[PDB]
């Protein structure tokens, strides 16, 4: 996690739609964050049904 | 069943044999012998060479296993109809698979019992409707 | 993005609710039902 | 082709400067261009005994033929 | 001899014989007598 | 599950089928009702998977072997993986 | 004249019913 | 191969193709049109296929009608 | 006495004349132009000055549809009855198939030759066994 | 694994067709494990409770959505003038050009522009405010409410109806004649009576006041004595201005036919005359079958009364034959409901019923289209499930001989038959198109093959319309079809001979042409849908095709091949032809409207008779807004649609991968994606709960199809829409 969220960052960062405005980093940090909370669904549900 | 023996035929690899179900699911074994060291093709692509002697290869389906079967007995010089093949679990539990009773099923052989047999034409089966609310096909009554 | 009709914060939340929530939730319960593998 | 899908969603939303394109994310073919560019410089430098390039689409003059223009560079 | 006659004689052969015959019967009468929509 | 697969009474006994079955799912067993005096028999359906080889290869009028596809395991379904 | 939050919200409240009701037959038809 | 062509057709009639003028100002055919139509799929069936395909089904009653039959034909 | 009002004749149809005084020419000769602008002059047009055509059935313009009909059925009448003629022929001549795909031109052209008289053929087949078959006596699939 | 729980087979399927398959099969009950027919039949009722609701729901979110973010009010003031607006558009895509292209039709928010006719239905009978609908879509929320509880309740065994309540079809005829038909359309003739005709005429009539003012100043009095002339009174005048009572009358019930001279459109007196009529004549309709009171007629006793000497049996049976066969019920429900689905969209955009709803052109081809096309899906439904009936349900013996069973005695007749019209309408509608087009291409369109379709101008004319001068019934003042006196002739007359609405359009060697072409479609249609029904039973290539079911595979490559064999394909098929028949039809409506609306009808006339005409005059010229709704320069409102029109494209060509391209292709290349998996370490952490396998054969057929049509609907929608709306007819 700590690999894939610190490197999620850039993409949004300097591409999203908030690279031009005032508020570049906190764009790509909400996009990241939002990210990474989709992806921690998907391996929790991932890990409730392979282990029944 | 018991054991198996017979030696892997010569082969650097394939990327084509068995998977994750050979050790989870289920897996086939064909043994034979051989009078000499020949090549044949491997069902999963590529030239082996098989030796002289006993032959054991395990594959990943049972049609694989007798797609080599027909390959062996009828694309050698001296014909090789001694092939064996099996059913492994990943238990170790092995199950004779081919040919059923010693005797390859082109060939009619006693002590066989009908199975799927129907005591009538195709036309004869009933119709749909007076069977329907059961679970059945007209096939299987 | 605004809106001029009564109570028009309500698309504000319920448009991310109904686009991002309301899937997610809904495909993740069918998910753990259709390889749910308890017998029967 | 992805590209191109996204180019007419941000165009269609009115956001022309999120697009990919020579006005807003630029995608330049560096390479092609690079070559393009020593294609031009080799009459008389790389292509020492070769007076004109081996073809004005890699640039150069616009040769023209009567009213239409047989060749000129292609960016 | 008799095989180049039974190979004359083919189905292929003879269709596109009588779509050639048809086909001068029909241009040449529009040749003569074009632009015929109806009859007088 | 597998698929189902059923002999009749027209059965000729010519055994083409058993040989062009690429799994090992029918057989030949004494009969009384053609010539032959044999009849295809279908003991392993289990590893059958509805190729219909069989079907293409019995000669009589309309198939004596019939192949009704049903529910598909992974040795229906010719799966290696 | 126009709409007022009040009645915006109130019919939510009353949309809360048919959604309980839908929940239930559902559930039912799955029997 | 049909993007191929569709890519050559309207690159070269709007960077290369077109007429030169005695003081030399070249007029392309389609006026530079590719950079900003070219990277949208809209683009593409707008400014190369509708509007490029004003001649083939206005060509009735002329020279290139056998171009229009063959076009409906083809479809 | 006022019917088709929608429709006037093309010499009265002032388009009509506006067009035809520039018909192109059909073959090499120049004036096919001016001959359509004859011809077509009797039938029905329109506002655009096009003729119309009416299959209504009545006489007046029994060129229009009815002599042709006329025309294309028998000459069709024709051609199927020969043609299902040789095929009952060569029907039994031992191998019917090699004669269907090798023609036997003799017997095609006498065939084609004989069917002028297709319709009396056919009515003579009808009032006889010839022409249409027994159902119990023709193959069916299940119901 | 548990699901699906219905069927044990597919339940233990270890691959990823396993859910495929499980949502596929759902809502075939019959085919559950362990079904039974009563149960079967019950679900079958909570079922159809759910829908109900689901569609008073979806009614109640129209209302409200234009109560709450709409402009009705507005748009009851200027309604020739002002766009009628469906909901608010909420998207944080949108950038600055699209929120400024998308506040339109005055309001200060994006928004979208409705094209379901629905402000000028809520507005015609009655409705005003924003507060009554409301009010209305609280009160379908309550409705829902109703039925979802009732669907609930009829699952409990108590409330659980008996198979021989759901077998009783006389009691249900006579419920669903008098009561459901019959007092339905009494209730809403007294609707019209009592709320819209008096709105109509600038009179409030809401729950606060409506027992205290009556429909008409007399009252009842002449009701239940002679004296029933009275309430056909003094009608509205001519000069009648909708919503005021300026030039308005006090009747309630004419017959005086024709259009609202303003709102162009029925007048609102005719319609509650209408549904009184049609109310008495459906109450007295449901009572005809036995109940409990001895009178009245067995069903069964007819069917058997009806036997010929040239059709065998006759119906006997055939009582039973519907009565146990759902499938032959939903067949025929299916048939019905699309033959009046398009009588409804052939009368709505000729005979409008809602004020100002025909100056709309937007919404009424977008409401034509949408009639025209469920009408397509529910024909070939209908045929679909024609087929399952023969495969399912058909009995040969109690059918015996009669007319059921004689349609298959001679199935290869009518197939044959219907191959001969087929080819006989595609071979020289398609000739006599391409003879006009070359004809016109070379410089001489002069020679077009142009034959005039008399015989609906004869019926034009027989109707009354003496463009034609045929002098035949109502176009002939001689005609003792025409000296009758009838009160609706001078307005039927008047309207059906002005060329200002739609009512009998003109029409010229174009319609001919183009009706063939609908005649064409419709017989090819029903000869693919009749010769799978027909077929489904058995054919040569497979005599025990009964016993395959209605969908499966193919029967392999043996027997010469047997690709598309199952009934279900010939559904598949006829899918195709349908979607055809409709673009041709809809193009001619679409086509021929926007000529009618620019007033250059010479176009259409003209250029219909060629292909060419139809390829740039109608397809190619109409895109130029819709294809413009973005570009390089900007955005306009016609962005969404521009859009939808590729999107449409894109999900047409992506159908044609699933239809074009075979099953074990895509199966070998998954097996190479899953030995990719397989050896890809950190990928290897993970595994697929269900194999990964290609989509089987039908699964292939039904999502290319599905594509197909998506594709096929949205790009002519979009088209549709965005060329009569920047066009404005
Ligand atoms: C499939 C339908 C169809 C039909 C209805 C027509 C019809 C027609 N076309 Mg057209 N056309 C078609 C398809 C069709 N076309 C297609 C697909 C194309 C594209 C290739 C064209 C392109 C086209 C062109 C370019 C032209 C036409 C023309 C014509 C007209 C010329 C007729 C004529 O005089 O020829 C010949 C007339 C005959 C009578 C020939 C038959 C003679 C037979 C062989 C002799 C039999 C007589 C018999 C012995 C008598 C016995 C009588 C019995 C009672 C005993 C005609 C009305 C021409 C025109 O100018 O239009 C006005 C013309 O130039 N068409
Ligand atoms: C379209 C894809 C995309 C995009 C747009 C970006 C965009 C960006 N990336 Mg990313 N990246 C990507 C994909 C992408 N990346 C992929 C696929 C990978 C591989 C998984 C990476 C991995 C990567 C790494 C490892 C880093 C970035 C960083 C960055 C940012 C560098 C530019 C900058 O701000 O300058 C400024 C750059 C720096 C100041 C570098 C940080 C220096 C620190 C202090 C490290 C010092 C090294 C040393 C070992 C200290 C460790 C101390 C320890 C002993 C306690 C930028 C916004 C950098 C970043 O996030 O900025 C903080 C960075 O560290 N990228
Ligand atoms: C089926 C009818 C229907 C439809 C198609 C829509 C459509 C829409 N609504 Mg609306 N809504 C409806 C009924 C409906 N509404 C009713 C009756 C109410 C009053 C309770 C509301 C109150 C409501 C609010 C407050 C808002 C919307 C909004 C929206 C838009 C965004 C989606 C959303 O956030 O919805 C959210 C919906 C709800 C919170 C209430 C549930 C709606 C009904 C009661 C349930 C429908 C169930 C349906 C029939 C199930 C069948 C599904 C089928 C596929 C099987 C969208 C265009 C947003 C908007 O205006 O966008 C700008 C917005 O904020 N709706
Ligand atoms: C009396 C006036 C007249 C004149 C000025 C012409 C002039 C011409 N004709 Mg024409 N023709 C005429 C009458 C006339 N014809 C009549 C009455 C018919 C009806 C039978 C035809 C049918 C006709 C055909 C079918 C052809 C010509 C062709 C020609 C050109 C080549 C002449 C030639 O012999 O070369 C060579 C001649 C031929 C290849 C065919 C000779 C025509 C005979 C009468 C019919 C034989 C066809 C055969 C029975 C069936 C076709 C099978 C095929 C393998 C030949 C020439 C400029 C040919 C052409 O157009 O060149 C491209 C050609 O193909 N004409
Ligand atoms: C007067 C008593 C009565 C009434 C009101 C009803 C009413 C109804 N029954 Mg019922 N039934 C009854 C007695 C009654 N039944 C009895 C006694 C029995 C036992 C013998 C049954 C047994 C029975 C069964 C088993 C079922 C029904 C079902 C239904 C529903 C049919 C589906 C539907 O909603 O379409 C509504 C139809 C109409 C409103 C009229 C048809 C409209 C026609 C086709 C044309 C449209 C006219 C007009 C142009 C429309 C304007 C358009 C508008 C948008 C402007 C319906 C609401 C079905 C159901 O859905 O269950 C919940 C069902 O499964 N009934
Ligand atoms: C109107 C009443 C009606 C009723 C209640 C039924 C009932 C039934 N039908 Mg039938 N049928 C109908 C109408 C009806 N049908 C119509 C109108 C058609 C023509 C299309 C058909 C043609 C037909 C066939 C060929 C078959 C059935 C079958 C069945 C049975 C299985 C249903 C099922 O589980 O499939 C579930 C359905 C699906 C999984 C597909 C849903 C498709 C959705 C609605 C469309 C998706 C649109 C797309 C996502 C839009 C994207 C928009 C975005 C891009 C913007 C079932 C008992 C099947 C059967 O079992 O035979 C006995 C069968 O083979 N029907
Ligand atoms: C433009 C595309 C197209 C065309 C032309 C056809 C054509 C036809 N379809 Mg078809 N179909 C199509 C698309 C098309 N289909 C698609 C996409 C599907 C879904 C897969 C179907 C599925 C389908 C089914 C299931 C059925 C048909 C049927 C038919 C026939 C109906 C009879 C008719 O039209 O009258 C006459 C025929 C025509 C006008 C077409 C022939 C046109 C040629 C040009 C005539 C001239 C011959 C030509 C000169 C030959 C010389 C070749 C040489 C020059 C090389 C017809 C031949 C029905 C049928 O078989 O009818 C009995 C039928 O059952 N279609
Ligand atoms: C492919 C299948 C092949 C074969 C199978 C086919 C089967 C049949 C299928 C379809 C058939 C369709 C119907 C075809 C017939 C159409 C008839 C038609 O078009 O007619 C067209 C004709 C047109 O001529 C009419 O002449 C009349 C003169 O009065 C009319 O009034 C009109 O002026 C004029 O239109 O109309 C008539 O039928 C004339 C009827 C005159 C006598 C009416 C007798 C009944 C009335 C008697 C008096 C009543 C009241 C007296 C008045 C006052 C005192 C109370
Ligand atoms: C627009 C064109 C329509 C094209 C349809 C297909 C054209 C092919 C012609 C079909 C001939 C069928 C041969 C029948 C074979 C046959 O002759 O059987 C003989 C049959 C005699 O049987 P009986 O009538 O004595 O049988 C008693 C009945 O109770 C049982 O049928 O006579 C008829 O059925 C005549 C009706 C045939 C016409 C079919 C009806 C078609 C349209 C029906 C319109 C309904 C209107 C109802 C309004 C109240
Ligand atoms: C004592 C009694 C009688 C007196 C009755 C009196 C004194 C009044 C009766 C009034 C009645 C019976 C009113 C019925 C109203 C029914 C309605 C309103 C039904 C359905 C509405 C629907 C289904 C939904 C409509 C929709 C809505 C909500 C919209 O807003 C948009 C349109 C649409 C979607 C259609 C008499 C003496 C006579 C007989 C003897 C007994
Ligand atoms: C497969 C099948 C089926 C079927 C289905 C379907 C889909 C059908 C259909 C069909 C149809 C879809 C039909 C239609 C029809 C129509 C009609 C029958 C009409 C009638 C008419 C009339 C008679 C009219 C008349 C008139 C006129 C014209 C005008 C003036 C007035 C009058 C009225 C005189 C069933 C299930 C059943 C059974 C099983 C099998």
């Amino acid at each position: 996690g700590m690999a894939h969220g610190y490197f999620l960052i850039g993409p949004w960062t300097l591409l999203g739609p908030l690279r031009d405005s005032e508020y570049q980093y906190i764009g790509g940090l909400i996009g990241a964050l939002a990210l990474i909370l989709v992806a921690t669904a998907a391996l929790s549900s991932y890990g409730l049904v392979t282990f029944q | 069943m018991t054991e198996l023996s017979g030696q892997p035929p010569k082969f650097g690899g394939s990327t084509g044999g068995l998977l994750s179900k050979a050790n989870r699911e289920e897996k086939y074994a064909i043994t034979w012998t051989s009078a000499s060291e020949q090549v044949f093709e491997m069902p999963t692509g590529g030239a082996a060479i098989m030796n002289e002697g006993e032959n054991l290869l395990y594959l990943a389906r049972k049609e694989q296993c007798l797609a080599l079967g027909t390959q062996l007995r009828t694309k050698f010089k001296p014909k090789i109809q001694d092939y064996k093949i099996y059913r492994v679990y990943p238990s170790g539990e092995v199950q004779y698979l081919h040919p059923a009773d010693g005797v390859f099923p082109e060939k009619v052989n006693e002590g066989r019992e009908a199975q799927g047999t129907k005591t009538r034409r195709i036309g004869q089966n009933p119709e749909p409707v007076t069977i329907k609310f059961s679970g059945k096909a007209p096939y299987e009554v | 993005m605004d809106g001029s009709y009564a109570a028009s914060y309500l698309p504000w939340i319920l448009i991310p609710m109904v686009g991002w929530l309301f899937p997610a939730v809904t495909m993740g319960l069918l998910f753990i039902h259709i390889e749910s593998e308890g017998e029967g | 082709f992805g590209l191109y899908i996204h180019n007419d969603t941000m165009r269609a939303l009115g956001r022309p400067q999120d697009m990919f394109s020579d006005t807003a994310i630029q995608l330049q073919p560096i390479f092609a261009q690079w070559v393009q560019h020593l294609h031009t410089l080799a009459p008389g430098a790389t292509a020492p005994n070769a007076l004109a390039t081996a073809s004005y689409a890699f640039g150069g003059e616009t040769i023209a033929v009567a009213g239409k223009v047989a060749m000129m560079p292609i960016t | 001899m008799d095989g180049l006659k039974s190979f004359l004689s083919t189905a292929p052969v003879m269709i596109m014989a009588l779509l050639t015959f048809t086909a001068g019967i029909l241009i040449e009468f529009n040749r003569f007598y074009p632009d015929l929509l109806f009859h007088p | 599950m597998s698929h189902s697969v059923k002999i009749y009474d027209t059965c000729i006994g010519c055994t083409q089928c058993v040989r062009a079955c690429p799994l090992d799912v029918l057989e030949m067993v004494p009969w009384d009702g053609c010539k032959a005096a044999q009849i295809a028999s279908s003991p392993r359906t289990e590893d059958c998977v509805g190729c219909k080889r069989c079907e293409t290869a019995c000669p009589t009028d309309f198939l004596s072997i019939r192949v009704y596809l049903g529910a598909e395991t992974t040795r229906s379904m010719g799966l290696a993986y | 004249m126009a709409l007022s939050d009040t009645q915006i919200l109130a019919a939510l409240v009353v949309a809360l019913l048919p959604a309980f009701l839908a929940f239930r037959l559902s559930t039912e038809l799955y029997k | 191969l049909s993007i191929v062509i569709f890519h050559f057709s309207w690159k070269m009639q709007s960077d290369v193709w077109g007429t030169v003028s005695p003081d030399g100002s070249v007029t392309h055919v389609t006026l530079g049109n590719f950079a900003q139509s070219a990277i949208t799929i809209n683009g593409w069936l707008r400014d190369f296929l509708w509007a490029q395909a004003a001649n083939v089904i206005n060509s009735y009653g002329s020279a290139l009608s056998a171009y229009g039959i063959m076009f409906l034909a083809g479809h | 006495a006022d019917d088709f009002a929608n429709l006037t004749p093309c010499s009265e149809n002032p388009a009509y004349l506006a067009k035809s005084k520039n018909f192109l020419n059909t073959t090499n000769d120049p004036n096919s132009g001016k001959i359509r602008a004859e011809r077509y002059a009797s039938a029905l047009c329109g506002p655009e000055g096009y003729p119309h055509l009416i299959v209504d059935g009545r006489f007046t313009h029994a060129g229009d549809f009815l002599i042709p009909s006329i025309l294309f059925l028998y000459i069709a009448g024709w051609i199927g009855w020969v043609g299902r003629s040789y095929l009952i022929e060569i029907r039994e001549s031992k191998n019917p198939e090699m004669q269907e795909v090798v023609i036997n031109v003799p017997l095609a052209i006498k065939k084609m030759l004989g069917g002028f008289l297709w319709p009396l053929a056919a009515v003579g087949e009808y009032t006889s066994g010839k022409l249409v078959m027994k159902d119990s006596e023709i193959p069916t699939s299940p119901r | 694994t548990k699901f699906p729980k219905f069927s044990q087979d597919l339940a233990q399927d270890p691959t990823t067709r396993r859910i495929w398959y499980g949502i596929a099969t759902a809502h075939d009950f019959e085919t559950h494990d362990g079904m039974t027919e009563e149960n079967l039949y019950q679900k079958i009722f909570a079922s159809h409770f759910g829908h109900i609701a689901i569609i008073f729901l979806w009614t109640s979110g129209t209302l409200f959505h234009v109560a709450w973010q709409g402009n009705f009010e507005q748009w009851i003031k200027d309604p020739l003038n002002i766009r009628p607006i469906a909901h608010a558009i909420w998207d944080p895509h949108f950038g600055e050009g699209a929120v400024n292209a998308f506040t339109q039709a005055g309001a200060s928010n994006p928004v979208n522009i409705a094209y379901s006719g629905v402000y000028h239905w809520f507005y015609t009978i009655g409705m005003t405010t924003n507060q009554e609908l409301y009010s209305g879509a609280v009160f379908l929320l309550v409705l829902a409410s109703l039925f979802l509880f009732a669907g609930w309740l009829h699952l409990q065994p108590k409330f659980r109806p008996s198979l021989a309540w759901f077998k009783n079809a006389e009691s249900r005829l006579n419920h669903h004649l008098a009561g459901l038909f019959g007092v339905s359309s009494l209730a809403w003739a007294g609707h019209l009576v009592h709320v819209a005709i008096p709105e109509a005429r600038g009179q409030h009539v809401g729950w606060d006041n409506f027992l205290s003012t009556p429909p008409h100043p007399a009252g009842l009095m002449p009701f239940f004595t002679g004296n029933w002339g009275v309430y056909a009174a003094d009608p509205d005048t001519a000069g009648h201005i909708f919503g005021t009572s300026e030039g308005a009358g006090t009747a309630i019930l004419t017959f005086l036919g024709g259009f609202h001279p303003q709102t162009e459109s029925l007048w609102l007196t005719d319609i509650a005359h209408h549904h009184l009529a049609i109310a008495v004549i459906f109450i007295i309709a449901g009572h005809m079958y036995r109940t409990n009171w001895g009178i009245g007629h067995s069903i069964k006793e007819i069917l058997n009364a009806h036997k010929g000497p040239l059709t065998g049996a006759g119906h006997t049976n055939l009582y039973d034959t519907i009565n146990n066969s759902l499938h032959f019920q939903l067949g025929l429900a299916l048939a019905s409901l699309g033959v009046i689905t398009s009588l409804v969209a052939q009368h709505m955009y000729s005979l409008p019923s809602y004020a100002f709803i025909a100056q709309d052109h937007t919404t009424q081809a977008a409401l034509y289209t949408h009639h025209q096309y469920i009408a397509g899906f529910l024909m070939v439904g209908a045929f679909a499930h024609g087929a399952i009936f023969f495969v399912r349900d058909y009995d040969p013996v109690a059918n015996k001989d009669n007319v059921l069973a004689r349609m298959l005695e001679h199935k290869e007749a009518l197939i044959s038959h219907l191959s001969w019209v087929s080819l006989f309408l595609g071979f020289h509608t398609l000739g006599l198109y391409v003879h006009n087009d070359v004809v016109v291409a070379f410089g001489t369109p002069e020679k077009q093959i142009l034959i005039e379709p008399v015989f609906a101008q004869w019926i034009q004319a027989t109707s009354g319309k003496a463009l034609y001068g045929f002098d035949v019934l109502l176009s002939n003042p001689d005609s003792i079809a025409s000296t009758t006196g009838a009160a609706w002739l001078p307005g039927w007359l008047d309207a059906i001979n002005s060329g200002t609405n739609s009512l009998f359009l003109t029409i010229g060697p174009g319609d001919f042409l183009v009706h063939h072409a609908i005649a064409l479609g419709l017989h090819t249609t029903a000869l693919i849908l009749i010769k799978g029904a027909l077929d489904a039973r058995g054919s040569k290539l497979m005599p025990d095709k009964k016993d395959f079911g209605y969908s499966f595979p193919c029967d392999g490559p043996g027997r010469g091949g047997t690709c598309d064999i199952s009934a279900w394909d010939a559904f598949y098929l006829a899918m195709f032809w349908m979607l055809n028949t409709l673009g041709w039809l809809t193009f001619y409506w679409h086509w021929k409207h926007l000529g009618v609306w620019s007033g250059n009808v010479a176009q259409f006339n003209e250029n219909s008779t060629y292909l060419m005409g139809w390829f740039r005059d109608y397809l190619w010229a109409n895109s130029a807004q819709l294809i413009n709704g973005y570009n390089p320069y900007g955005v306009n409102n016609l962005s969404v649609w521009a859009w939808m029109f590729l999107f449409g494209h894109l999900v047409w060509a992506t159908g044609f991968m699933f239809l074009i391209s075979w099953r074990g292709y895509w199966q070998e290349l998954i097996e190479t994606i899953v030995w990719a998996h397989e050896r890809t370490p950190l990928a290897n952490l993970v595994r697929w709960k269900d194999k990964p396998v290609a989509l089987s054969i039908v699964q292939a057929r039904l999502v290319g199809l599905a594509h197909f049509t998506v594709g096929y609907v949205l790009t002519y929608a979009a088209f549709l829409i965005a060329s009569t709306a920047g066009k404005f007819g």
